[PDB]
RNA sequence: GAAAUUGUUGAAAGGGAAGGGCAUUUGAUCAGACA
RNA sequence: GGAAUACUGCCAGCUGGGACUGAGGACUGCGACGUAAGUCAAGGAUGCUGGCAUAAUGGUUAUAUGCCGCCCGUCUUGAAACACGGACCAAGGAGUCUAACGUCUAUGCGAGUGUUUGGGUGUAAAACCCAUACGCGUAAUGAAAGUGAACGUAGGUUGGGGCCUCGCAAGAGGUGCACAAUCGACCGAUCCUGAUGUCUUCGGAUGGAUUUGAGUAAGAGCAUAGCUGUUGGGACCCGAAAG
RNA sequence: AAAUAUGUAAGAAGUCCUUGUUACUUAAUUGAACGUGGACAUUUGAAUGAAGAGCUUUUAGUGGGCCAUUUUUGGUAAGC
RNA sequence: GCCCUGAAAAUGGAUGGCGCUCAAGCGUGUUACCUAUACUCUACCGUCAGGGUUGAUGCCCUGACGAGUAGGCAGG
C-alpha cells in the first residue's frame, strides 16, 4: 500500500532518493539488455557467464514428455505402499506373499538406487531401474519387474 | 569536542523480540525471559534468543534428524528441544520413542513420534518439567541448505549457482562457461 | 525471619569494623614509606656531596599526560597513539607506566600534549575529587572503599589510597589499577596557561612537551 | 546522587581513609624533620664557584 | 628463546620458585653515585664563530 | 467520545518527603557586633539614623533603641545585614533588656502601654550613658549619608 | 464569500529600503492560583 | 662563626567576602561525633520572616535601545553574486499501476504445496465447498546417445553453543546439532584400465586419474502478503531539431 | 649510504618424550608427511589499548572535485 | 640595526577606522586582564548500552554520547 511508501516520506525534500548531481534521466547507459559486449560486459562475465554464444545441438520440432520418465528413489519407495497396509507387509517378509509395487501407476518412469530400504521382499513393477536399484531389491529378496 | 574510537549511538545487531505478532508467541517468550532472568541455566537463555529467530533462522528439524541425534552415546534418554517446527522423514524406518519439545510439529512428524511411542510437548510445558533444562538435546535445522544460498558469493571461479529463470544448454552455458568458446568462468 | 537480620547485619558491621582497621593499618604504613623513602633520598644527596661525589637520582617510572590539543587537523600516527593513551578529549589526562616502550609513545604525541612526573600531592588530589572507576564500561565515581575493593581487591587494593600507593610506586598491579581509573576529565587552567601561544614546546615558550616537575602545578590549576 | 569532594566535607574525607583522623591529630602536615651536620667536601665547592 | 624458556621454568620448577619468562622492556635508571676521585668536572664553554675557509 | 481515555492515568496518591538533614545550627554574627554598637541604619522606615545595638534575637534580628528620645527610633528589630557596625561603643550594663524577644514584638493604629513605658525604661538608662561622652547625643540625633568622595570601601566608620 | 489587492476609521513607527535573531524598557493586552 | 629572608614545594592547618545550583522525595548505604542515651555538615535544602494576592510575576504583541543577520531556489571546486527561475494570490501540479523477478520479513502447510480454468453452492461479483489435471519442489550430469548418489553407527580430523557425569568451588571428562576449516566416499562428464562372457564385435565387470559439474552424504519447499531493488511498459513530471 | 616509510616473528594451532600409519623417498627402518599414549598451564612467554569479536545478505548516493604544509614534474611565470 | 634614497598610473580612500612619535611604532622580557557552540560541574531533551522488576509498545536503576549535503533506515 502506497502510505508505506518511501516516496511518501520524501514529499518535501528536492530530488526524492534520486541524488542532485547525475539526477534521475531516462535510460543512461541504454534500454533494456544493451551493451551485454561492451559497456556491460563487466556485469554479464561475472553473474551471467557463459550468456553470449551457441552450444550443443539443435533440436526440431521437440515435443517434451517423449522423455517423460519421472524419477523415484529406493530411499522412499515405499510411499507408493498405502500406510495402512505398510506394517503388515514389513512384519511379514516373505517371498511367497510380498506387496506388488506398479511404479508407472504412481506416476514414476524410473527406479533410482538413493538411500537403503528394509529386508522384506518387494515385487516392483517398473520401466527403467538404475543398476544399483535393482541390486539393493534383490538383497532384499525382492525383484524387478519390467512393464510399460 | 571527542575524537571517537567507535561509531556512536549504534544499536546491537541482535533481535530483542520476535519480528510476530502471534500472541502464544509473545507468551512463551514472557515465559522464558522470566526463565532466563531468575536462572542460571545456559539453556534457557539459548532458547530464549531462539523464540526471536526468522523463519529463514528456524529450518525445520526433520524428525530423522531426532532419531540419529539420539543415537549419541547416552543421549538415548535426553529429551530432545527444537524450537521451530519439525518434519516427518519417510526415509527411516525403525524410530525410538522419547519426547520432543517443538514450536509446531507436522502431521506426519505428530502421528510418528507417538506412534513410535514417545510424546509431544509444547515449550511451556517442557519448561514446567525441566525448569533449569534438565537433560536436554537441542537441535538446529540446516540453515545453510536454503536455494537462495546457491547464489550467495556469486563470482568466476567461485563455483556458485548463477541467478538464472530458466535452464540448460544455451542457457548461459556457452561463452565464458568452457575453454571452446572464450574462457572458462 | 525477625532474628536471622541482626545477624547477617552485625556479621557485616563487624566485617566493616575489619576492613576499615585493615586500611588505618595501611594508610599508615604507607605514611612512613613515603615519609622515610623520600628523607633517605634528601641524606643520600647530602653524603654524596659530603664524599665530594654526584648523587644522581633515578629517572621516573611514572609520568602524567594530559591532551591540550584539539580533536581536528592530527596526523594518523599521533591520532592512534593518543586514543591508545585513552586521551581523546581536550584536557584529559591519564597516567603511563614509563619505559622504553611507551617512552617512545611519548615523542610521537609530544605537541598535542603537557605531561611530566606528578607529585604525591598532586596523585592525591586527583583521585580523591576526579577519581572514577571504569566498572562494565559505565564511568563510576569512586566514592566509597567497597567501590575499589570491589573491582581491584583480587590485586590487594581495597582502599583508594592503595590506588593511589600502587600509582605513585608503579609496581606490580599497575597495569590494572591503573586501566581502572577512568581518564581524568579536567578543566583548563584557572589562571592560564601563562604563555601566550600554547603550541610549542616548554623549553621553547611552554605548554607541550616533557616539563617535568612543573607539570603539577599545571595539573593542579586545571584540577 | 552526588560526587562529594574528599578533599572539602570532612565526613567523606574520614569516609574514605581514617587515618586522615591520625594525620590531623598527629599533624604531620608539619613535623620537623633531624637536624643533621653533613657538610660538603671542598671540591664540590671548589667547582661549584667555579668558572 | 622457547628452549631457554622451558628449561628456565625447569630449573624454577625443581627449586620450586617463581618463573617470569616475559621480557620487560627497558627500565628507566637506577639511582647512581659517581665520584669525583680522578674526575673533576672539566668545565666548557661556548666557542666564538671563526671562519676556517 | 470526543477524545479517546487514557490507557494509563497516573496515581493521586500524594508522596510524602524523604526526611532532610538540615539541621537547625544558631548564628554567628561579625565581631563588630556586640551589644551597645552604635550602628548606622542602612535601609528601612529609619535608614539613616545613628541607633544604638542591644540584644541578639532568636529570630536573627538586632534589638534597636537607638534611643527613642534622641532620634526618635523606638525599640525596634533590625537585620544583620542591613546595618554598618561602628566602632563607638556605649555600655549597655545598666539596660535591662531581658524582657524583650521574639513574642515581644509579636502581632499578638494604636500603641501598647507597655510598649512606651519600656521605652522610656530602656532610653532613661541608654540616654544616661550617652552623657557619658561628649557629642555623642548630637552624634547619634543626627542622619547618617555619604557625602560627595565617600568611600565606603576606604571609610573606616 | 478565503487570498492577492483596495477605501474609511482606530493604534503605531519612519535623517538613503523593508523585513530577521538574542535581550530588556515602555505601551497595549491576556491566561493561570485561593472561598 | 651563628642567624634571618627570598625562592620553590607540602599540610587529611584555621578562617573572611561573592557568585551560580537545591536535581531527588518513607525507610534501607558508607560513615562521623559521643561513656552513655543520643546527635550529625554522613546516598541531592531546610528553617525563620516580610510584601503582593494582581496584570505584580509571567505570556503575547507593537515600539525603542545594544549587538548581530546579504535572497531564496538550482548547477557548481566555489553563488549575496555583474549565473539562471521567481511581480502578487488562489486552485491545480510530478517515482504511479501492471507483467516477470533478487534479497529480507511475516503467515499458513510441509516432502510436499497452490480451493477461485472450471464445478457445487449462495442471504448472489462476496462467503462457503470440491473432482481430475496442471505448476513449482522432491536428482543430478552430459552437446548428446545415455548413465544416475551409504566402505564406514551417512566417514576421519580441528574447533562449536546446549546438554551429561564427577566436583563445595576452580575445574576435569563425556556427548556434541547449527556453522567454519580440512582430508575422504558416492552420482554425471572426461581420460585411462578391459575381467566373466559373446555371435568377433557386441558387452563393460574390476581398479584408477594435479581433470570436470549450478550434485549425494536422515529432505525444504510451496503459496499469500509487505518494504526495498530489477526489467519491459508514456514508466517521476514538462521539453527537441526530425521521421 | 641514512632519515621517514616497509616484510616477518614474540607459543596451547606451542614445546618435549614415546612410537603408529604410507603405494612417496632412501643403499638402509632412512626421511617426509599425518597420528596414538605420556609430560609441562601462576608470570598462558614484550608494551599500550580494546568501550567486544567474528560472519552473511542486500541496496542508495558518488564516479566534474578543490585547498594548505612538506616532497615534486612542465613553464619566465600564473588565483597555471 | 632602525631610519633615509633607490620607489612612476589613471574616480576619492584606507596599518579596518580614528589617531598615535621616551608610541597606540620596532626588538625583547614580566605580569594582570577580555572572551568561543571548546574544556570542568549541575539541571533538562533525546540516542545507544548495561542492570533490575510481576500504558507490556510496561515500571525502575546506571553510564556514555549528540556536526552534516548526496544518501539509507526509523518514529511520527
Ligand atoms: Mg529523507
Ligand atoms: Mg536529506
Ligand atoms: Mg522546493
Ligand atoms: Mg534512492
Ligand atoms: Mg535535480
Ligand atoms: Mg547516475
Ligand atoms: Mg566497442
Ligand atoms: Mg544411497
Ligand atoms: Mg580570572
Ligand atoms: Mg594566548
Ligand atoms: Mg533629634
Ligand atoms: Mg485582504
Ligand atoms: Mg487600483
Ligand atoms: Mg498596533
Ligand atoms: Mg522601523
Ligand atoms: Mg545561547
Ligand atoms: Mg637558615
Ligand atoms: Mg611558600
Ligand atoms: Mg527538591
Ligand atoms: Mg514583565
Ligand atoms: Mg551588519
Ligand atoms: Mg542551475
Ligand atoms: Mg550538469
Ligand atoms: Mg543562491
Ligand atoms: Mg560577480
Ligand atoms: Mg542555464
Ligand atoms: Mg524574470
Ligand atoms: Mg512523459
Ligand atoms: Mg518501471
Ligand atoms: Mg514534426
Ligand atoms: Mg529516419
Ligand atoms: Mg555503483
Ligand atoms: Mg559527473
Ligand atoms: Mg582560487
Ligand atoms: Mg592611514
Ligand atoms: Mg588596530
Ligand atoms: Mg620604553
Ligand atoms: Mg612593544
Ligand atoms: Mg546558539
Ligand atoms: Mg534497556
Ligand atoms: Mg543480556
Ligand atoms: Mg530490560
Ligand atoms: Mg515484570
Ligand atoms: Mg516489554
Ligand atoms: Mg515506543
Ligand atoms: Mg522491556
Ligand atoms: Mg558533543
Ligand atoms: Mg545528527
Ligand atoms: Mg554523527
Amino acid at each position: 500500500p502506497s502510505r508505506f511508501t518511501k516516496t511518501r516520506k520524501h514529499r518535501g525534500h528536492v530530488s526524492a532518493g534520486k541524488g542532485r548531481i547525475g539526477k534521475h534521466r531516462k535510460h543512461p547507459g541504454g534500454r533494456g539488455m544493451a551493451g551485454g559486449q561492451h559497456h556491460h560486459r563487466i556485469n554479464m562475465d561475472k553473474y551471467h557467464p557463459g550468456y553470449f554464444g551457441k552450444v550443443g545441438m539443435r533440436y526440431f520440432h521437440k515435443q517434451q514428455a517423449h522423455f517423460w520418465k519421472p524419477v523415484l528413489n529406493l530411499d522412499k519407495l515405499w510411499t507408493l505402499i498405502p500406510e495402512d497396509k505398510r506394517d503388515q507387509y514389513l512384519k511379514s517378509a516373505s517371498k511367497e506373499t510380498a506387496p506388488v509395487i506398479d511404479t508407472l501407476a504412481a506416476g514414476y518412469g524410473k527406479i533410482l538406487g538413493k538411500g537403503r530400504i528394509p529386508n522384506v521382499p518387494v515385487i516392483v513393477k517398473a520401466r527403467f531401474v538404475s543398476k544399483l536399484a535393482e541390486e539393493k531389491i534383490r538383497a532384499a529378496g525382492g525383484v524387478v519387474e519390467l512393464i510399460a | 569536542g571527542i575524537d571517537h574510537t567507535s561509531k556512536q549511538h549504534k544499536r546491537s545487531g541482535h533481535r530483542t523480540a520476535p519480528k510476530s505478532d502471534n500472541v502464544y508467541l509473545k507468551l512463551l517468550v514472557k515465559l522464558y525471559t522470566f526463565l532466563a532472568r531468575r536462572t542460571d541455566a545456559p539453556f534457557n537463555k539459548v532458547v530464549l534468543k531462539a523464540l526471536f529467530l526468522s523463519k529463514i533462522n528456524r529450518p525445520p528439524v526433520s524428525v530423522s534428524r531426532i532419531a540419529r541425534a539420539l543415537k549419541q552415546e547416552g543421549a538415548a534418554n535426553k529429551t530432545v528441544v527444537v524450537v521451530g517446527t519439525v518434519t516427518d522423514d519417510a526415509r527411516i524406518f525403525e524410530f525410538p520413542k522419547t519426547t520432543v519439545a517443538a514450536l509446531r510439529f507436522t502431521a506426519g512428524a505428530r502421528a510418528k513420534i507417538v506412534k513410535a511411542g514417545g510424546e509431544c510437548i509444547t515449550l511451556d510445558q517442557l519448561a514446567v518439567r525441566a525448569p533449569k533444562g534438565q537433560n536436554t538435546l537441542i537441535l538446529r535445522g540446516p540453515r545453510n541448505s536454503r536455494e537462495a544460498v546457491r547464489h550467495f558469493g556469486m563470482g568466476p571461479h567461485k563455483g556458485k549457482a548463477p541467478r538464472i529463470l530458466s535452464t540448460g544448454r544455451k542457457f548461459e552455458r556457452a561463452r565464458g562457461r568452457r575453454r571452446s568458446k572464450g574462457f572458462k568462468v | 525471619t525477625a532474628e536471622q537480620v541482626a545477624a547477617e547485619r552485625a556479621a557485616r558491621k563487624a566485617a566493616n569494623k575489619e576492613k576499615r582497621a585493615i586500611i588505618l593499618e595501611r594508610n599508615a604504613a604507607y605514611q612512613k614509606e613515603y615519609e622515610t623513602a623520600e628523607r633517605n633520598i634528601i641524606q643520600a644527596k647530602r653524603d654524596a656531596k659530603a664524599a665530594g661525589s654526584y648523587y644522581v637520582e633515578a629517572q621516573h617510572k611514572l609520568v602524567f599526560v594530559v591532551r591540550i590539543k584539539g580533536i581536528n587537523k592530527i596526523p594518523p600516527k599521533p591520532r592512534k597513539v593518543l586514543q591508545l593513551l585513552r586521551l581523546t578529549r581536550i584536557n584529559s589526562g591519564t597516567f603511563v607506566k614509563v619505559t622504553k616502550a611507551t617512552l617512545e609513545l611519548l615523542k610521537l604525541i609530544e605537541p598535542y600534549v603537557a605531561y611530566g612526573y606528578p607529585s604525591y600531592s598532586t596523585i592525591r588530589q586527583l583521585v580523591y575529587k576526579r577519581g572514577f572507576g571504569k566498572i562494565n564500561k559505565q564511568r563510576v565515581p569512586l566514592s566509597d572503599n567497597a567501590i575499589i575493593e570491589a573491582n581491584l581487591g583480587k590485586y590487594g587494593i581495597l582502599s583508594i589510597d592503595d590506588l593511589i600507593h600502587e600509582i605513585i610506586t608503579v609496581g606490580p598491579h599497575f597495569k590494572q589499577a591503573n586501566n581502572f581509573l577512568w581518564p581524568f576529565k579536567l578543566s583548563n587552567p584557572s589562571g592560564g596557561w601563562g604563555v601566550p601561544r600554547k603550541f610549542k614546546h616548554f623549553i621553547q615558550g611552554g605548554s607541550f612537551g616533557n616539563r617535568e616537575e612543573f607539570i603539577n602545578k599545571l595539573v593542579k590549576s586545571m584540577n | 546522587v552526588l560526587k562529594k569532594n574528599p578533599l572539602k566535607n570532612k565526613q567523606v574525607l574520614l569516609r574514605l581513609n581514617p587515618y586522615a583522623k591520625v594525620f590531623a591529630a598527629e599533624k604531620l602536615g608539619s613535623k620537623k624533620a633531624e637536624k643533621t651536620g653533613t657538610k660538603p667536601a671542598a671540591v664540590f665547592t671548589e667547582t661549584l664557584k667555579h668558572d | 628463546r622457547v628452549k631457554a624458556n622451558a628449561a628456565k621454568r625447569a630449573e624454577a620448577k625443581a627449586q620450586g620458585v617463581a618463573v617470569q619468562l616475559k621480557r620487560q622492556p627497558a627500565q628507566p635508571r637506577e639511582s647512581r653515585i659517581v665520584s669525583t676521585e680522578g674526575n673533576v668536572p672539566q668545565t666548557l664553554a661556548p666557542v666564538p664563530y671563526e671562519t676556517f675557509i | 467520545s470526543a477524545q479517546k481515555a487514557p490507557k494509563w492515568y497516573p496515581s493521586e496518591d500524594v508522596a510524602a518527603l524523604k526526611k532532610t538533614r538540615k539541621a537547625a545550627r544558631p548564628q554567628k554574627l561579625r565581631a563588630s557586633l556586640v551589644p551597645g554598637t552604635v550602628l548606622i541604619l542602612l535601609a528601612g522606615r529609619f535608614r539613616g539614623k545613628r541607633v544604638v545595638y542591644l540584644k541578639h534575637l532568636e529570630d536573627n534580628t538586632l534589638l534597636i533603641s537607638g534611643p527613642f528620645k534622641v532620634n526618635g527610633v523606638p525599640l525596634r528589630r533590625v537585620n544583620a545585614r542591613y546595618v554598618i557596625a561602628t566602632s563607638t561603643k556605649v555600655s549597655v550594663e545598666g539596660v535591662n533588656v531581658e524582657k524583650f524577644n521574639v513574642e515581644y514584638f509579636a502581632k499578638e493604629k494604636e500603641i501598647k502601654a507597655e510598649r512606651v513605658e519600656d521605652q522610656k525604661v530602656v532610653d532613661k538608662a541608654l540616654i544616661a550613658e550617652i552623657k557619658k561622652t561628649p557629642l555623642l547625643k548630637q552624634y547619634l540625633s543626627a542622619s547618617f549619608s555619604l557625602k560627595n568622595g565617600d568611600k565606603p570601601h576606604m571609610l573606616k566608620f
